[PDB]
């Protein structure tokens, strides 16, 4: 396998990397605690597209009932860490 | 898996799930990235043209021919992530997950190794022993009469309190125990 | 975790006057514990 | 209805007693450790060591009372004698015809 | 033979004067010692028999069954040692007394040079079994099971007594040697047909034949562990042994009186193999498997060819050992689970690996895997039935496939998969259970090296 | 227009193509609420019985015991002899037996007739 033990800061960096390449949102305004519907004015379909992008980038797929209620990068990071059992 | 379900799915949830499935199967059909992006944008365009419809009878009339069209062109062999409920490695490691309580049956000679781990284990067991007594009363006083209506559990409200029914969610074996 | 043994409900089957009660014998009464009848 | 809803007086159903909790190295034989250990010893000695091995060797080296090698030697001698003298090996009639008497039909 | 019967009798005073905490040790040790003594009987000769005296004789058909009977008792004691922990001394001694009486009756039955003595002990083997089933049974249906087991057997075996005394009145002797030497053909008449039916039905009911097997699932499910093993291993072989002994006087009537029983067995093997697939219980599944195997043995005996008899004896011994092992494993699972349901406990291989190995070996042996004696008997019967008629191969192959299917279903449902979450009393397996499984399985893999010891007199 | 998906016994109708949940009425919502309510009640009971540190056994499931009893020990007391049951029993328990008897009887009669005529070529058939 030789898979490195991905950590919380690595997950956050990857999440922000994926988000900053989504040109619908400006990289400067976004923050780890920024919202999606209100702080960035993104559509529901747009949020689904972000969720699918993180799905493709991380190699594991999020169930719909849990994907439809993720609205901040911080809670996305927390969900991924809980899925992958990350200590720190 | 984590979140408790609702009694029903709203129209918005059905539309979002159909959108996700359609995009996934379109990606499966269009192998390459540029083709996938082009046709995903086209599908989004054809998907948002009825975004602002007001009446619900016509919206429910839609999303039916949409589902039929999806079922007709659903790529009978879609792409499934390896850890998904259809993937190649769905339950591969489910044979390595040994429950925590098994450690209570270890021989004292086996427990002689790893002493610190078992000390922390006793601390966790004591914590659970007190927390359960608090949680049963908290849940008893918090639930409405006639039984719960949804399977959502309340968090801990006091200072020393712990969330009700936490032991078997906290002590999951691992994602890949071995 | 316990071997089943007859209870009162099981024992009441043999407590009647005869086995397999029918309509005609539903009104029969078991004989007294001592074989003595009231002098009436 | 002042009935107690208790049909009869009964002990509560006791919980199963774990043999390991009070005695690790329990062998699953008896709750008395010494008798338990000796039960294990005698079972393993008389089952595996005495019967399963000595008896297996005894059955392996049983004398040939079924007469397999004797039959092979007799067949070898018979075949050699019948081949040397030109006799037709095995004979179709198990019992010689002269000894047997067949009732006449005359039908 | 008395060198075997006398120590079995002395086992009773030995047990009754033992200390309260040493009955199991003494009983096990002396039962094993008795088994070693019984090993001497195995050295049969190609000639008639080992005619010990006017009352007892031993053949190469009786020798394997006698050795298995003497070997089973220590295993029964080790199996019963578990659930009799909370039992008073007198009742434990009574249990051991019943087991010893059962062994003594079986030992006297299997030689029994005279047919009336054979019948007397063949019915005497019924009282200790009924007492064991109806006394030390857990479920409330043990009473109905005991009644079924008693009456199904006795109704079939009662005309046998009349047939035997009639044969003695006409023939003049019931000694098996005289019966074999002075045998005469049975003419085709209604009286001879009913004599055939009377002499056959008593053994066909106990085997059991398909259509009269209703008592077997009940008796096997409701009985304790020791009763289950003694039923599946030895008590089922009484019918086949009696049938192979008594078919010497029913010729040439059998040549056409075997058709109903042959058809019933060749279809009931398929029916019970299919039944095993859809079963919610483990002991019931094993009981139906035993019914299927005994139906195959019935077919073999009714064919009446040397290969049929050899395969029948081999299958008898192999099925006895395999069914005893399977019942042992099911009992070990039930003791921890306390439910006796196949799908209630799952994924036990992750928690108990060695018991998973024992399960795999027992299932493979039941699956008739070469070169085990299971497949030796199976294949001999298959070839003999093929010689009887070329169309039997269809039914036999269907039975083989279904047997493999339900054996691996039993293995997979209880061993593979994800463990059940709400069970946390699966303690590590004791040394007693592992030793029990090892002593069950090692004789099979040892007998596969010397098949001639279990191939019967027609070897 | 697209070809319609016709469901069968072994290929059921998908939930998305099903029309029951598109004709929504308040009583349907009430029914879904009651279903979720009873399911959550059962789940809460199981979880309360499941996380208890004092419990050291198997959680008895009334549903499993009820299913086993219905499958095994409740068949005969609810059985009634009806033309359908009687016909099915007679057929499935008698027809195969007589079919196989006829087949084997015919085969063995043919073989015996060939043996009597002697035109079978049974050479080397030593073992039987
Ligand atoms: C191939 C020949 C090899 C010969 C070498 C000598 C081997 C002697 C073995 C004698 C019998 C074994 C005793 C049975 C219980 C095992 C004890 C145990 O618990 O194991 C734990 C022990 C320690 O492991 P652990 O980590 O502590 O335990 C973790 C779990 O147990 C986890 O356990 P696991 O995951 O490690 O699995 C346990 C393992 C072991 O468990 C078993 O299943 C063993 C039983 C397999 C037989 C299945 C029944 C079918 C009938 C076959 C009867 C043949 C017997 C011949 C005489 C035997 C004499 C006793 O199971 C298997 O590996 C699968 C076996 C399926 C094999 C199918 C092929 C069978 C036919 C092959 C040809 C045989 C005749 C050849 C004729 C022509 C050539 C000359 O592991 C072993 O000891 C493994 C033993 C080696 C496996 C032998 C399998 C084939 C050999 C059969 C007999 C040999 C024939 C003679 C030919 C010589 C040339
Ligand atoms: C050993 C290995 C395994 C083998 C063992 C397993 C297999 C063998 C044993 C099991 C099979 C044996 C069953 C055969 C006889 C059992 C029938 C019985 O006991 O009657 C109880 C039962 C008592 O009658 P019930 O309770 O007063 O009336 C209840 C019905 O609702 C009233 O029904 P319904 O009045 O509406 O219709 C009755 C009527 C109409 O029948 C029909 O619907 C069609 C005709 C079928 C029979 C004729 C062909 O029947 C006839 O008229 C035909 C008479 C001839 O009779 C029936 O319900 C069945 C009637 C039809 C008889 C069919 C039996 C023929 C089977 C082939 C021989
Ligand atoms: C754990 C990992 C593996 C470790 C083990 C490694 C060692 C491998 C060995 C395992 C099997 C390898 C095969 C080697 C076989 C060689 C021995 C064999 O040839 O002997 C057999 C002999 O074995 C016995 O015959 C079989 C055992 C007897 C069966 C009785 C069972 C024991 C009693 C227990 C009760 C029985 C209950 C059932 C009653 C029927 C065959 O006898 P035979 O080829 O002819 O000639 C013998 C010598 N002569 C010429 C003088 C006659
Ligand atoms: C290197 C060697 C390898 C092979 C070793 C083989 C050893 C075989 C040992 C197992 C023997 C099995 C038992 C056999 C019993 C049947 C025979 C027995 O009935 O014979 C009796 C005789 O038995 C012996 O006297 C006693 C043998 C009993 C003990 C066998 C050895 C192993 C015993 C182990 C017991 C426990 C040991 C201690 C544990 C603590 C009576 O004989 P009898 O009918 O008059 O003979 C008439 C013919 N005569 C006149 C020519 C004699
Ligand atoms: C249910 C679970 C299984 C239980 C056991 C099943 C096995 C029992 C079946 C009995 C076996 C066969 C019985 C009779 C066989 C003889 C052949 C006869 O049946 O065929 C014809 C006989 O014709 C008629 O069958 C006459 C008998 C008819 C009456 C018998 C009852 C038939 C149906 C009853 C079935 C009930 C079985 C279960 C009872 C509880 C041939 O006619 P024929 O060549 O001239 O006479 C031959 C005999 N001779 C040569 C001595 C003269
Ligand atoms: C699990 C339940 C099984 C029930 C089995 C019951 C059926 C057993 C078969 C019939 C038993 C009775 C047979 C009689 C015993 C044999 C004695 C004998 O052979 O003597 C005959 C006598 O034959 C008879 O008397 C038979 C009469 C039968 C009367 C009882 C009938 C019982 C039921 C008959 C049908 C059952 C057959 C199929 C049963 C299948 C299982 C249910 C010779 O007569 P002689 O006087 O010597 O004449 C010579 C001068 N010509
Ligand atoms: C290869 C497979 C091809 C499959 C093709 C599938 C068919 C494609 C065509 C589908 C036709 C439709 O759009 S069916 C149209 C269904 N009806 C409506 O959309 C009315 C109002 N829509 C909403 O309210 C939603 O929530 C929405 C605004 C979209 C998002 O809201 P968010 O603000 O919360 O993101």
């Amino acid at each position: 396998s030789d898979a490195p033990p991905l950590t919380l800061e690595a997950i956050k960096d990857r999440v922000l990397y994926v988000l900053k390449l989504y040109d619908k949102i400006d990289p400067e305004k976004l923050s780890v605690n920024s919202h999606f519907m209100k702080d960035l004015g993104l559509d529901s379909l747009d949020q689904v597209e972000i969720i699918m992008a993180m799905e493709d980038e991380f190699g594991f797929e999020i169930p719909d009932i849990d994907a439809e209620k993720l609205m901040c990068p911080q809670e996305i990071v927390d969900y991924i860490a809980d899925k992958k059992d990350v200590y720190e | 898996a984590f979140s408790a379900p609702a009694a029903y799915l709203t129209h918005q949830q059905k539309v979002l799930r159909l959108y996700k499935r359609a995009l996934r199967h379109l990606e499966s059909w269009c192998v390459h990235r540029d083709k996938y992006r082009y046709f995903a944008c086209l599908m989004r365009a054809r998907f948002d043209e009825h975004k602002n419809e007001k009446d619900m009878v016509k919206a429910t009339q839609l999303l039916r021919q949409a589902e039929e069209e999806f079922w007709y062109g659903q790529h009978p062999q879609p792409y499934i992530f390896p850890e998904s409920p259809g993937g190649t490695s769905y339950e591969r490691y489910e044979c390595y997950k040994v429950p925590e309580w098994c450690l209570d049956d270890w021989h004292p000679s086996e427990k002689a190794m790893y002493p610190d781990y078992f000390a922390k284990r006793e601390q966790w067991k004591r914590l659970r022993r007190e927390s359960w007594e608090r949680e049963v009363k908290q849940l008893q006083e918090e639930t409405p009469p006639g039984g719960p209506r949804t399977e959502a559990l309340p968090p801990a409200r006091k200072e020393g309190d712990l969330p009700p029914l936490w032991w078997h969610i906290v002590t999951r074996p691992r994602e890949r125990p071995m | 975790a316990r071997q089943w043994q007859p209870d009162v409900e099981w024992a009441e089957q043999f407590g009647g006057a005869v086995m397999y009660p029918t309509k005609e014998t539903a009104h029969w009464k078991p004989p007294p514990w001592n074989d003595v009848d009231p002098p009436k | 209805p002042p009935e107690p809803t208790i049909r009869l007086q009964e002990d509560p159903d006791p919980e199963d007693e774990n043999l390991y909790e009070k005695n690790p190295d329990s062998h699953g034989y008896d709750k008395d450790p010494i008798v338990d250990l000796w039960n294990m010893r005698v079972v393993f000695f008389f089952g595996f060591s005495i019967v399963l091995v000595l008896g297996s060797t005894f059955v392996a080296y049983l004398p040939d009372y079924r007469m397999q090698e004797w039959a092979r030697r007799e067949a070898e001698r018979l075949v050699k004698y019948r081949e040397a003298n030109g006799l037709p090996l095995m004979e179709s009639n198990c019992f010689d015809p002269n000894k047997i008497q067949l009732p006449e039909d005359e039908d | 033979m008395l060198k075997i019967i006398i120590p079995t009798t002395m086992l009773l005073p030995m047990t009754w004067m033992s200390k309260h905490n040493m009955i199991w040790i003494n009983a096990t040790v002396h039962s094993l010692l008795i088994s070693l003594i019984s090993l001497s009987l195995l050295n049969q000769l190609g000639e008639n028999s080992l005619n010990f005296s006017l009352t007892f004789f031993s053949d190469s058909l009786s020798a394997p069954l006698l050795v298995l009977t003497t070997w089973l008792l220590p295993l029964m004691l080790m199996a019963s040692q578990s659930h009799l922990s909370k039992e008073t001394t007198t009742r434990k001694k009574l249990y051991i007394t019943m087991l010893i009486l059962l062994q003594l009756f079986l030992i006297m039955t299997f030689t029994a040079t005279e047919l009336i003595l054979f019948y007397i002990l063949f019915e005497a083997t019924l009282v200790p079994t009924l007492i064991i089933i109806t006394r030390w049974g857990n479920q409330t249906e043990r009473l109905n099971a005991g009644l079924y087991f008693l009456f199904y057997t006795l109704a079939g075996s009662l005309p046998l007594l009349v047939a035997l005394v009639y044969i003695q009145n006409t023939t003049g002797s019931l000694n098996f040697l005289i019966i074999h030497y002075w045998s005469h053909p049975l003419s085709n008449s209604w009286s001879n047909i009913f004599m055939w039916l009377a002499c056959i039905m008593a053994f066909m009911v106990k085997m059991p034949l398909y259509g009269l097997h209703l008592w077997l699932p009940k008796a096997h499910v409701e009985a304790p562990i020791a009763g289950s093993m003694v039923l599946a291993a030895v008590l089922l072989k009484l019918g086949g042994y009696g049938m192979m002994r008594i078919t010497t006087i029913l010729n040439p009537l059998t040549n056409y009186m075997a058709y109903p029983f042959l058809m019933l067995s060749m279809w009931g093997m398929i029916m019970t193999s299919s039944i095993c697939l859809r079963q919610t219980d483990l002991k019931s599944l094993i009981a139906y498997s035993s019914v299927s195997h005994m139906a195959l043995v019935i077919v073999a005996i009714m064919i009446q060819t040397p290969w049929s008899f050899m395969g029948a004896t081999a299958l008898m011994i192999a099925h006895g050992l395999t069914s005893s092992m399977l019942f042992c494993l099911a009992n070990t699972n039930y003791e921890r689970v306390h439910s006796r349901t196949m799908i209630l406990a799952r994924g036990l291989q992750t928690l108990l690996p060695l018991m998973a190995t024992w399960w795999l070996v027992a299932s493979l042996t039941n699956l008739a895997l070469p070169p085990s004696i299971n497949l030796i008997g199976e294949l001999f019967i298959i070839t003999a039935s093929f010689s009887w008629s070329n169309i039997t191969i269809i039914l036999m192959g269907m039975n083989m496939m279904i047997t493999a299917l339900y054996s691996l279903y039993m293995l997979i449902t209880t061993q593979r998969g994800k463990y059940t979450h709400h069970i946390n009393n699966i303690k590590p397996s004791f040394t007693r259970e592992n030793a029990l499984m090892a002593l069950h399985i090692l004789p099979l893999l040892l007998l596969t090296l010397n098949p001639k010891m279990i191939l019967g007199p027609l070897y | 227009s697209f070809p319609k998906y016709k469901p069968s016994r072994l290929a059921t109708l998908p939930a998305t193509l099903d029309p029951a949940e598109y004709d929504i009425s308040p009583e349907t919502r009430k029914a879904q609420a009651e279903r979720l309510a009873i399911r959550s009640r059962l789940k809460r009971e199981y979880l309360l019985q499941y996380n208890d540190p004092n419990r050291l056994g198997v959680i008895e499931d009334p549903a499993l015991i009820r299913w086993t009893y219905a499958r095994s020990a409740n068949i005969y007391p609810n059985f009634r002899p009806t033309p359908k049951t009687s016909l099915l029993g007679a057929l499935f328990g008698i027809g195969p037996l007589f079919f196989w008897y006829y087949v084997f009887k015919t085969d063995r009669d043919k073989k015996e007739k060939l043996i009597q005529e002697g035109k079978l070529d049974q050479t080397f058939n030593i073992s039987y």
